[PDB]
Formats: C-alpha cells, sequence, structure tokens
C-alpha cells in the first residue's frame, strides 16, 4: 500500500522532466501577495 | 464500495456523532491524528463505507455536522477524535434555534438549508454508490429537530430511492430538560413518518436505566449514554464493514422489519452489558446473549416489550459462532412465549452473523425490534401535546416564525393516526 | 508484526543488504521503467493494490 | 459571537452595576485597571492591547452616584464617556424622567447604545437594570425601553426591576412611579425578573447571618443571580441555555412575562465550616418560599414555568432526579396544562467569591427563575396602596404640571387591572 | 515586503494560536467535557482505559484485593483454632494460588 501510494504521488505524466529528480511556488501558497519572493 | 453518509444535528447529534466516530474509528484502527495504525487486515478492506481517502494516507469521516449555534463545534473540534472531521463539513448557524421547532424549520433554518444541502450533494455525489443516509438528532430539541426534519424532506425529494436510518432521541417521561418537548416532537414525527424509511427510537431514561440497573454505574454521564448509542449505531453496519456467514445491509434490515410503509419505528438494544464484578463468573455464550437480548431491561426505548407483541425483530450477532444455536435460541423464544409475538407473521425474527467482533469483546449482538408496544411512548408525547395545545400555551412563539395553528392539528392527527394503526395489530 | 526470536542476528537494512548502488538509490524514481510502472499504477485507480 | 449589552438606569441601577461588574472582572481575571495578568468577549470588548472595557452604559439624571464610580476603585475600567450623567435628578417623579428632563438625555443614550451595538458582532439581548420606585429608573427607564423597541425590533430584553416592598418603603410616591412604570414594561420588556428589597434583607438576616445588612451587601448576591443566569454564554456547559432559549421557554403567553428569582446556596464565610451540600438539598432550597428574592408565597399561586441554572460539578443524573423529587412534593403546586416545566442548564464552573464578601465558596449552585401566578398578589399589593392615594388625588400635582396628563393615570391603572385579571384566569384549571 | 509580511504573519499567528489552543484543550482533556465516562473504564468491553485514570483504577483494585486478602487471613486464622487439620493429621496453611 505504501509502495503504490508513493509511486502514485511521485508519478508524473511527462518522462523527460524526471531528470530534475536525481521555492514552493506562488500557486501553492495562494497568499502572501506582497511577500512572494524576498529582497536581496 | 457502498457507503453510508452520516449527518449529525444540533447539540444532541454532535455529541452522539462524536462518540459514534469514537468507536468506529477505533474499530477500523484510525488514530486521532488520522493515519491507519490498526493491526487487522479486515479493517482496511472496507474503509470506504465511512471514510474518504485523503492525501498522505489520511482518512476523513464522511460526516456532515450542522447546527444553528457555534457552541457545539467548539466542543466537538476540541475533543479526542475531533480533528479528523473536515472543516468544510463544519456548517454552522449563528442565532441558535433555542429549543424552538419553528425557528429551525422556517425562519433561520431556510438560509442554512441551502448551505447544508450543498455539502450533502458534495459528499453523496463524490462516491460510486450510496447504501443510504444515517442521521442522529433529537425530537424535543429545536436545533436538530426543526432543522433536521426539513433536511430529511429535501434529501428525500432529491434522492428518493436511498435508505434513511434515523437515530432520533425522543422526549422522556421521567426526565425533561425543556418545556416544549411535546410541541417539538409532535411536529417532528409528523414530518418524519412519511419521509424516513426507518427509524430507531431512543430516549435518555432507558439509557439511564441500563447504566444504573444493568451496568451498575453510580454516576452515569451523557458520555456513558452516548457510548451505548455508539455501540448500537456501529452494530447496525456490522455486515457492511466486515465479512460474515450472513450479510445484511440497511435494506436487508429494512425489508424484514416493516410489513407496511408506516410501521418504521423500531426499538434497539445492545446485548453484552455486564458490570465488572461478574464478568469472570459469566460464561459469554450464545444462550446468554439471547437471554439478555429479549429482556425488557436491555431495551433503549421507553416502550415496555411485555405490553405489546413484537411484530418483527432482527438480531445482528458479531463474532465467530455457530448459526445452529443462533437459530435455535431465536426459535426457542418464538415458542416459549408465543403471545409476545404476532401470530399472522411466521418467522418473526431475522438473524445475521458477522465474524469480526468489536474490540475487547468475544461476542456481541445488536437487536432491532419492530414492536407494537412503541405506540405507548408516542401517546405520552401526544398526551402532553394536547395538555398545552388546548390552552394555546407557548403557541405565540411558534406563530411568530410563520407557522399557523392549523398544521398543529395535522401534526396532532398524524400522531393519533400513527398510534391507531399500532393497536389494530396488537389485538 | 511477529516478535523476533531470542538471539536474533539483528539483520542489516535492505538497500546495501542486497547491494544497491548510490546511483540506483538516488535515481530509483527517475528510471523510465519505474516511470511506466508509476503511470500504470496511477491508471489502475483502486485495482492497483488488487 | 455571543455578546450581551446591559443598561443600568437610576440610583439602584448604578450601584447594582458597580456590584455586578465587580464580579464580572474577577470571574474573567480582569484587574480593576482593565488589564489581564476568549470567554471575556460576552461582557468585555478588547481595545488596543490588553485593555478591556465593559459593554454597558451607566445613565442617571442624578450626578452624585456616577461620579462615585468615576473616582472609586474602577475609574480606569469604564470608557470615560460611556457613563452618562445629568445636571438634575427626577426627584422621585415618573413625569420628569419621561417628558421634561428625560428627553434631553435619552438622545445621548441611544448614541452610546448604537455605537455599542455596532461594535459587537452578534448581540443577543439587553439586560435592563432599574428601580421602578425612583423617578430616574422609572421615567428614563420607560423612555429608553420605548426607543429601544422601535430602533431594535424583535430583539430580546431582560428586565431586572426592583419593585417596592409591601412593608418597607423609602418614599411616599413609591406606588405612583411603580404603577406607571409597569405599563411601559408590559408590552416592551420581553422578560421581567422580579426583585424586592427587604426580601433580600430577609435572606441576609437568616442565611448570611448579617445583623445590619446594607445596600452593598444586598447588591453583591443579586449580582450572583445575574452571573449565574448568563453563565451559559460565558463558559462551556453540559446543557447550554442561551438568552433566546430563555424567552421562548418561560413565557407561555405574550403578556405573562413576570418571573421570580431564587439563588439556592447562601452560606456565610463562617457558616460553611467546610461542608458541601448535594444537588437534591440545594434544589429543595431553591423552591423554599423564604429563599426567594421577592415577598410572594408560591403556595398561594402555582408555578406556570420554571428554569434551573446549575453551576459547578453537577452531573446530569441527580439534577434530573432533583426535578422528580420537587414534582412529587405537594407543597409546590404546578398549573394543570403544563406537564413538564422544568429546565436544566448545567455549567461546569463554580461561582467565584469576591474578597471580603459574605458568600462562602461553594462547589455547586442553583439559580431558580420561575413563572408563577403568585405574582398576582404582588401587583395587587401595589394596587391597594395606589388606590388609597389616587382616591384622594394626593401627590398628583407634581405629575400633572410636569407635562404628563391626568387621564393617563387611569389608563395605567386599568392595564394593571387587566394584568391582575389574566393572572387569575390563566392559572385557573380547565 | 515588511508590510505584507507583517500582515501574513498576523494571519498565520492568529491561525496557529487557534490551532494551538484547540490542541492544548484536546491533550489536557478539557475538550469533549460532555463525553468522557465516569470511573475511567470502557463501559461496553470491561477493560481498563489507557490513561492515568485507568492506572489509578488498577492500583485501587489491587489495594482492594490486598484488603480483602487481609480480612480473609483474619477470618481463616480465627476460624481455625489449632495448627492441625481435625480429620487427617496435616499442617494448616492459608490457601493461596
Ligand atoms: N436592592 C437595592 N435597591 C436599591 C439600591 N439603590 C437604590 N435602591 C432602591 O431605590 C429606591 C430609591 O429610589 P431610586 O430608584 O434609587 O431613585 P433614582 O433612581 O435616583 O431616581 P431619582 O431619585 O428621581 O433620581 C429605594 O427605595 C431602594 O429600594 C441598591 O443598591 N440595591
Ligand atoms: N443521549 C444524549 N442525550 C442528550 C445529549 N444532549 C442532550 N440530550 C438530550 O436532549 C434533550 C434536549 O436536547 P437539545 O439540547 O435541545 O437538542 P438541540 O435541539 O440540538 O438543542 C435533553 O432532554 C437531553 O436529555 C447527549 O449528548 N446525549
Ligand atoms: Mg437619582
Amino acid at each position: 500500500r505504501a509502495f503504490v501510494q508513493k509511486l502514485t504521488e511521485t508519478g508524473v505524466a511527462n518522462p523527460r522532466m524526471l531528470h530534475s529528480a536525481p521555492a514552493t511556488g506562488a500557486l501553492t501558497r495562494f497568499g502572501e501577495g506582497g511577500s512572494l519572493t524576498a529582497p536581496d | 464500495m457502498r457507503e453510508i453518509v452520516h449527518i449529525q444535528g444540533g447539540q444532541c447529534g454532535n455529541q452522539i456523532g462524536a462518540k459514534f466516530w469514537e468507536v468506529v474509528s477505533d474499530e477500523h484502527g484510525i488514530d486521532p491524528t488520522g493515519t491507519y495504525h490498526g493491526d487487522s487486515d479486515l479493517q482496511l478492506e472496507r474503509i470506504n463505507v465511512y471514510f474518504n481517502e485523503a492525501t498522505g494516507g489520511r482518512y476523513v469521516p464522511r460526516a456532515i455536522l450542522m447546527d444553528l449555534e457555534p457552541g457545539t463545534m467548539d466542543s466537538v473540534r476540541s475533543g479526542p477524535y475531533g480533528q479528523i472531521f473536515r472543516p468544510d463539513n463544519f456548517v454552522f448557524g449563528q442565532t441558535g434555534a433555542g429549543n424552538n421547532w419553528a425557528k429551525g424549520h422556517y425562519t433561520e433554518g431556510a438560509e442554512l438549508i441551502d448551505s447544508v444541502l450543498d455539502v450533502v450533494r458534495k459528499e453523496a455525489e463524490s462516491c460510486d454508490c450510496l447504501q443510504g443516509f444515517q442521521v442522529c438528532h433529537s425530537l424535543g430539541g429545536g436545533t436538530g429537530s426543526g432543522m433536521g426534519t426539513l433536511l430529511i424532506s429535501k434529501i428525500r425529494e432529491e434522492y428518493p430511492d436511498r435508505m434513511m436510518l434515523t437515530f432520533s432521541v425522543v422526549p422522556s417521561p421521567k426526565v425533561s430538560d425543556t418545556v416544549v418537548e411535546p410541541y417539538n416532537a409532535t411536529l417532528s414525527v409528523h414530518q418524519l413518518v412519511e419521509n424516513a424509511d426507518e427509524c430507531m427510537v431512543l430516549d435518555n431514561e432507558a439509557l439511564y436505566d441500563i447504566c444504573f440497573r444493568t451496568l451498575k454505574l453510580t454516576t452515569p454521564t451523557f458520555g456513558d449514554l452516548n457510548h451505548l448509542i455508539s455501540a448500537v449505531m456501529s452494530g447496525i453496519t456490522c455486515c457492511l464493514r466486515f465479512p460474515g456467514q450472513l450479510n445484511a445491509d440497511l435494506r436487508k434490515l429494512a425489508v424484514n422489519l416493516i410489513p407496511f410503509p408506516r410501521l418504521h419505528f423500531f426499538m434497539v438494544g445492545f446485548t453484552p452489558l455486564t458490570s465488572r464484578g461478574s464478568q469472570q463468573y459469566r460464561a459469554l455464550t450464545v444462550p446468554e446473549l439471547t437471554q439478555q437480548m429479549w429482556d425488557a431491561k436491555n431495551m433503549m426505548c421507553a416502550a415496555d416489550p411485555r405490553h405489546g407483541r413484537y411484530l418483527t425483530a432482527s438480531a445482528l450477532f458479531r463474532g465467530r459462532m455457530s448459526t445452529k444455536e443462533v437459530d435455535e435460541q431465536m426459535l426457542n423464544v418464538q415458542n416459549k412465549n408465543s403471545s409476545y409475538f404476532v401470530e399472522w407473521i411466521p418467522n418473526n425474527v431475522k438473524s445475521s452473523v458477522c465474524d469480526i467482533p468489536p474490540k475487547g469483546l468475544k461476542m456481541s449482538a445488536t437487536f432491532i425490534g419492530n414492536s407494537t408496544a412503541i405506540q405507548e411512548m408516542f401517546k405520552r408525547v401526544s398526551e402532553q401535546f394536547t395538555a398545552m395545545f388546548r390552552r394555546k400555551a407557548f403557541l405565540h412563539w411558534y406563530t411568530g416564525e410563520g407557522m399557523d395553528e392549523m398544521e398543529f392539528t395535522e401534526a396532532e392527527s398524524n400522531m393519533n393516526d400513527l398510534v391507531s394503526e399500532y393497536q389494530q395489530y396488537q389485538d | 508484526q511477529p516478535q523476533q526470536p531470542d538471539g536474533a542476528p539483528a539483520t542489516v537494512p535492505l538497500a546495501q543488504s542486497l547491494g544497491l548502488t548510490q546511483d540506483e538509490v538516488a535515481g530509483a524514481l527517475s528510471h523510465p521503467m519505474v516511470h511506466e510502472l508509476a503511470r500504470s499504477l496511477y491508471g489502475k485507480a483502486s485495482g492497483a493494490t488488487s | 459571537m455571543r455578546e450581551v449589552i446591559s443598561i443600568h438606569i437610576g440610583q439602584a441601577g448604578i450601584q447594582v452595576g458597580n456590584a455586578c461588574w465587580e464580579l464580572y472582572c474577577l470571574e474573567h481575571g480582569i484587574q480593576p485597571d482593565g488589564q489581564m495578568p476568549d470567554a471575556f468577549n460576552t461582557f468585555f470588548s478588547e481595545t488596543g492591547a490588553g485593555k478591556h472595557v465593559p459593554r454597558c452604559i451607566f445613565l442617571d439624571l442624578e450626578p452624585t452616584v456616577v461620579d462615585e464610580v468615576r473616582t472609586g476603585t474602577y475609574r480606569q475600567l469604564f470608557h470615560p464617556e460611556q457613563l452618562i450623567s445629568g445636571k438634575e435628578d427626577a426627584a422621585n417623579n415618573f413625569a420628569r424622567g419621561h417628558y421634561t428632563i428625560g428627553k434631553e438625555i435619552v438622545d445621548l443614550a441611544l448614541d452610546r447604545i448604537r455605537k455599542l451595538a455596532d461594535n459587537c458582532t452578534g448581540l443577543q439581548g439587553f439586560l435592563v437594570f432599574n428601580a421602578v420606585g425612583g423617578g430616574t429608573g422609572s421615567g428614563l427607564g420607560s423612555l429608553l425601553l420605548e426607543r429601544l423597541s422601535v430602533d431594535y425590533g424583535k430583539k430580546s430584553k431582560l428586565g431586572f426591576t426592583v419593585y417596592p416592598s409591601p412593608q418597607v418603603s423609602t418614599a411616599v410616591v413609591e406606588p405612583y412611579n411603580s404603577v406607571l412604570s409597569t405599563h411601559s414594561l408590559l408590552e416592551h420588556t420581553d422578560v421581567a425578573v422580579m426583585l424586592d428589597n427587604e426580601a433580600i434583607y430577609d435572606i441576609c438576616r437568616r442565611s448570611l447571618d448579617i445583623e445590619r445588612p446594607t445596600y452593598t451587601n444586598l447588591n453583591r448576591l443579586i449580582a450572583q443571580v445575574i452571573s449565574s443566569l448568563t453563565a451559559s454564554l460565558r463558559f462551556d456547559g453540559a446543557l447550554n441555555v442561551d438568552i433566546t432559549e430563555f424567552q421562548t421557554n418561560l413565557v407561555p403567553y405574550p403578556r405573562i412575562h413576570f418571573m421570580l428569582s431564587s439563588y439556592a446556596p447562601i452560606i456565610s464565610a463562617e457558616k460553611a465550616y467546610h461542608e458541601q451540600l448535594s444537588v437534591a438539598e440545594i434544589t429543595n432550597a431553591a423552591f423554599e418560599p423564604a429563599s426567594m428574592m421577592v415577598k410572594c408565597d408560591p403556595r398561594h399561586g402555582k408555578y406556570m414555568a420554571c428554569c434551573l441554572m446549575y453551576r459547578g460539578d453537577v452531573v446530569p443524573k441527580d439534577v434530573n432526579a432533583s426535578v422528580a423529587t420537587i414534582k412529587t412534593k405537594r407543597t409546590i403546586q404546578f398549573v394543570d396544562w403544563c406537564p413538564t416545566g422544568f429546565k436544566c442548564g448545567i455549567n461546569y464552573q463554580p461561582p467565584t467569591v469576591v474578597p471580603g464578601g459574605d458568600l462562602a465558596k461553594v462547589q455547586r449552585a442553583v439559580c431558580m427563575i420561575s413563572n408563577s401566578t403568585a405574582i398576582g398578589e404582588i401587583f395587587s399589593r401595589l394596587d391597594h396602596k395606589f388606590d388609597l392615594m389616587y382616591a384622594k388625588r394626593a401627590f398628583v400635582h407634581w405629575y400633572v404640571g410636569e407635562g404628563m396628563e391626568e387621564g393617563e393615570f387611569s389608563e395605567a391603572r386599568e392595564d394593571l387591572a387587566a394584568l391582575e385579571k389574566d393572572f387569575e384566569e390563566v392559572g385557573a384549571e380547565s | 515586503y515588511h508590510r505584507e509580511r507583517s500582515n501574513w504573519e498576523t494571519q498565520a499567528q492568529a491561525a496557529a494560536r487557534e490551532a494551538a489552543r484547540l490542541e492544548a484543550s484536546r491533550t489536557t482533556g478539557t475538550g469533549a467535557k460532555r463525553n468522557q465516562g465516569s470511573e475511567s473504564y470502557n463501559i461496553i468491553s470491561l477493560n481498563y482505559n489507557n490513561s492515568s485514570g485507568g492506572q489509578q483504577l488498577a492500583a485501587k483494585d489491587t489495594a482492594v484485593k490486598e484488603a480483602r486478602q487481609a480480612r480473609a487471613v483474619n477470618l481463616y486464622s480465627k476460624s481455625h483454632s489449632v495448627s492441625h487439620n481435625i480429620i487427617t493429621g496435616e499442617p494448616i496453611k492459608f490457601p493461596t494460588a
């Protein structure tokens, strides 16, 4: 169950973007409008 | 793959529902955080009946919590097994019904019913199949009584071919924490008799009597009363969640218990209740559970089973046991006192066996009784209603919210019509 | 989980028990065959564990 | 959120309000300056950082009591312009507080109420405190309840009014201001809680063993009645009974809205000697006729409805049993049409004790508010003294010349005649 | 950046304070004060709870057992007069298992 769950939650549709596998993003946050990124 | 959607209403339903989800989560091995840490493979096989799969392996209950004042949801969210519930299901009012059946039905219920219907449509349409709907509420109150009965009206109009199992706690003769229980209960039953497919009748005085005379508790609390309800509520769904030699859904218990559409008020009881002193001397055996099953003290209704004949009955045994003495024991009670059973229905009792007993018990059984003795608890509600309706007591509060005095009479007439067809089968 | 017998050997973990390399354990999910396995596991919604 | 706004009118209102808000501070740990060292939201609104101000106004025509609060032990607690004063008092006249001198001050009162109503998120009711004996509590109290009904429709109002005693009175125009104030609170005040002065003097004499009780000692335990009534809102309880719970469950008829008051455990600090009373004994004490806050015997009348407010460690079983034992008692008689009229409000915080107060620490307490037909003799006793003075037209020229017309005195009297009439026939068996 | 960072910090601090007080009320037992059972043992299955109340209940049960053992010793000792079984010559001992 953990095996299948981990493979399903790490699975991706396009195989060529898997090369990055071997900061969160704005749309994950959906808030902190003026606080996206930081100075310096 | 077939599921039950649970709806809790008001002060009573939220506390009863929180104890109900305390037991079935312990049965299926979900910790208060949410992760499955059970130690049985059969627990995980049927999770989808009561829990949704979430990310990270978490399970959230398929429950809708609704009320009209936010006091309950401060208490429910703060308790053990309390953070597993979805906050989107936490739909709340602000005014509070205040023990008024008309306030929850027409005035402030109406703005909240459109909100509670969207989350039911969100939860029922999210699955593949529905076994039915399970609701626990009160009749003497106002928050779960007036608002709950309109919810049953709209959900039956939208989903007409699905089961409706209601655990309604009725006003009590011995105890009474309110003044307008006969007003709210008579209006609730008049809305419930045509809409609810089946009904479990509960009361506080029978639960207090079980905790006192049978379970030997010196100072029982509402938590003790809600635990007896929770064991029975999980006992109805025993064959759904777990395999067995006999399988029975809510429709299996529906078809064997109502000869006619209007006789859908049952009385329930949980069998293996014993004080701590005599547990080692008592031999937990199928004749012992059957003896306590038909006993009048084990019933969780105000109706005395010796006064009225049982029309139909159901026994839901849990645990590894032989069906022969299961069948023979209910055969024995049909022949020992045949006057307590109806004559024109043969094989009055339905039996089903589940092979997974509850936690900490080797054997258990849940009893469902369709009895004509349940007319007597509705008469006392009707007797107290006619005590105050003839002098128009507390009626100006009800007519303020927009309900006329006319539909108190069809509420009165259908209460008297419901009991009148009960005595015609007792003879 | 059954309790281990007394005088247990205290067995070594699986990865370098069976001899996995650092490249394999780093790129276990990056292999195309593992990606196809994950795609089929996603496709089998509830029958993946069957 | 659950918020309540109380209004205190007249000399009795402010001095009760000094005593009641004294108890509300120590219940929530509020220091006298107004700084703590989520339950506080029902009575205190936090302003800025750490400053909590009461949700009440103190309006009085006489400036000699409001400045005592302004220089007393709670100067920093109240908002500086939340307390309303006047240049001259009504001087025991209902006509002055209603028409001539009450009109200029009442417009400033609604401005404070409207700003308090806008600040609170959800307002649940009004607790009005006034004395019908004096001019300011009667006249300005009647006008404030007149404007609050039109401005805030269908919102609940709780009336804690001090009626004159049959025996002990402090003024000769006590029945005149009481009769006229009764007409205003009949159709405007949703709940009237009966309070009497020397009935509490009897309670302090025989239970608190205070040989020389004062008005401050009277006001301390009448504050405990208000706190035990509102304790469901402030703290979590087994069976919460809100304000809107209370109206629809205690008044059977729209004009029968008068209820009695009783607080069950009353023991002095020395009189306790480390003992506790069970639930059944204090429930028997609440229905004891001499333990009530007004001088009416319930044996003559019959209990139309009842309400029990329990505090502290009370299990739900014995309070249900204590209801059953009271019902089987023959001395307490109930009306025939109401089979079950009791209530259970079980909060799980014991009532606190103020430092230096007469009341001792108790684990459990009962606040008993009950509708009964025994109030008919309460209105008849004020009617008996009023008819003696009105037949000779004594103490009337002050009322007539101050704007008020003569013919409305009979209009207020005939309403008490109707209020005496329907008390007899509703309690009559059918 | 300071302005909206302070705004989001106030929002998250309020949310975290609410979550922390709910978690504290959960772990101290104040939450669901309506629903805990008396005597700290499971009503349906006669088994001790996994809490300190259950541990103290087990301790009280052991103390009651010890007191009953003492009373049984007293009754046996002053029921038998001699250190000898009357029928068969045998030692007299307090029966335990
Ligand atoms: N129980 C109690 N009664 C009080 C208290 N203070 C005043 N009273 C009552 O009030 C009556 C005196 O009339 P008041 O209502 O105080 O007069 P007022 O409100 O100042 O009105 P004006 O004199 O016209 O300004 C007395 O008979 C008392 O019964 C108090 O602190 N406790
Ligand atoms: N078994 C049980 N009964 C309850 C509980 N809470 C309230 N009741 C009963 O319900 C009646 C009043 O219900 P009420 O609080 O008005 O329900 P509401 O409509 O949601 O406000 C009382 O007589 C109680 O005996 C509970 O947690 N468990
Ligand atoms: Mg004055």
